[PDB]
């Protein structure tokens, strides 16, 4: 569930 | 970016 | 003029100095520099000499001064002071030339630097950090301010990124370079901190082991968000990593930090700070519980309910991911549904795209789940959150879901329903 941007 | 020298 | 041509390629040197100053001169007008003019006199590769080993201290900083400014225009007009091989002799003016004269070359490797991924790796290549990082051990802050926007644009980039092996190596810099005075210095530290963070682990470990985080921290309760927005970005990339590293980043009390940051008069701010939180929330059952004892959930809440829908997206995620824990606490659970997420988290699922519809509905699952559980122990007749689904209007909208053309939810809706209201 980790997001990246 | 870029920066002119004035 | 042509005249200036002409002296500009005399043998007399005094003629040079006094054609490289006219022509730098009027590249540095207030108004519009004639830079195509100046290129199409044919002169770039002349001004390109005057920056060699044994040539006057004086004709070598005029020059630069004018070869940095035609490389403050296009990508084309940048072309052209690289295609001249302009690139290599500003790298020497770093090591030998006087701070005046290392000024002017570091500002025109920033605007090469600037131009493409191409370029920056171009002087990147050229071995350029050795000599600029020296730049940094000395007194004048101009100097100093100039190298730090520069070694910013050399981290910026994470299409093709900029060679981690290299780039790397500023990081103790950077490290000193955010306790400066200077805000302009600041600002650029930061943002090129947070370059240097987007990227993968073994990044996210450097940045975490040259101990800048605690800082990064201390630097959110700054008083200009120009501080403020580089800092955060930083800050949420770290987060993005393994449990262990983001432990790292909450015991240097970021948490506090961010109950203040969602009341940010700045909307992309407030955004952002429920992105990081809801990476904290994807963690371990204990980064959950330290989130909802820093008192976060009712400002989320608040914002589920009433921000702007790219805020309300992301605080959607951080309750989400919180419901998540809820099958080894179900308390977090209680909790978040005590603070009354419910009812802004129904209404969500009515202007909501279908990503955030699947999210919304995985919290309404997890939240349903629990209130079921609970009728078996307490020996319920029904189940208490789903009497609160129903008055906040979320079973029609979750019934609706039904029509929905993606498979993930209209499957997902049947099954709600089915189990839970019939």
């Amino acid at each position: 569930a980790k997001k990246a941007a | 970016k870029k920066k002119r020298k004035v | 003029l042509p005249q200036m041509t002409q002296q500009l390629n005399s043998d007399d040197m005094q003629e040079q100095l006094s054609a490289t100053v006219k022509f730098r001169q009027i590249l540095s007008r207030e108004h519009r520099p004639p830079i195509d003019v100046v290129i199409q006199a044919g002169v770039v590769p002349r001004l390109v000499e005057f920056m060699r080993e044994n040539q006057p201290e004086m004709l070598q900083l005029e020059a630069a001064w004018a070869l940095t400014n035609i490389a403050s225009g296009t990508s084309a007009q940048t072309k052209v002071v690289v295609d001249a091989d302009a690139v290599p002799l500003f790298i020497q003016l770093l090591y030998t030339g006087s701070v005046e004269v290392k000024e002017q070359a570091i500002w025109a490797l920033g605007n090469v630097a600037g131009d493409s991924t191409d370029y920056r790796d171009y002087v990147l290549q050229c071995n350029a950090m050795e000599p600029i990082l020296g730049l940094f051990n000395s007194n004048k802050p101009s100097l100093i301010r100039t190298a730090t926007w520069t070694l910013s644009n050399l981290c910026r980039g994470k299409k093709p990124q900029p060679d981690w092996s290299v780039v790397s190596q500023a990081l103790p810099t950077l490290a000193k370079l955010i306790y400066s005075m200077d805000t302009e210095t600041l600002v650029d530290a930061c943002w090129a901190i947070s370059y240097l963070s987007d990227g993968p682990q073994e990044a996210i470990q450097a940045v975490i082991d040259v101990r800048i985080p605690k800082r990064l921290v201390e630097l959110l309760s700054h008083e200009s968000t120009l501080v403020q927005t580089p800092a955060l970005r930083a800050v949420g990339n770290i987060v993005t990593g393994n449990d262990l590293q983001t432990q790292v980043v909450i015991n240097a009390g970021v948490l506090p930090a961010l109950r203040l940051l969602l009341s940010s008069p700045k909307e992309n701010i407030k955004k952002e700070a429920c992105w990081t939180i809801s990476n904290i929330t994807a963690g371990n059952t204990e980064q959950i519980q330290a989130v909802i004892d820093a008192n976060l959930i009712p400002p989320l809440v608040k914002l589920l309910e009433v921000a702007e829908y790219k805020t309300k997206k992301e605080a959607c995620w951080a309750i989400s991911n919180a419901s998540s824990g809820g099958l080894q606490r179900p308390d977090i659970i209680r909790y978040l549904v005590s603070q009354g997420c419910i009812k802004p988290l129904c209404d969500l699922l009515e202007i909501a795209d279908n990503r955030i519809i699947e999210v919304t509905l995985d919290a309404l699952e997890n939240i349903i789940k629990m209130g079921e559980a609970d009728k078996e122990a307490r020996g319920l007749n029904i189940n208490e959150n789903a009497d609160f689904i129903e008055k906040a209007g979320g079973m029609e909208k979750i019934f609706n879901c039904q029509q929905n053309e993606n498979d993930k939810i209209y499957e997902k809706a049947y099954k709600i329903i089915e189990t839970y209201f019939g």
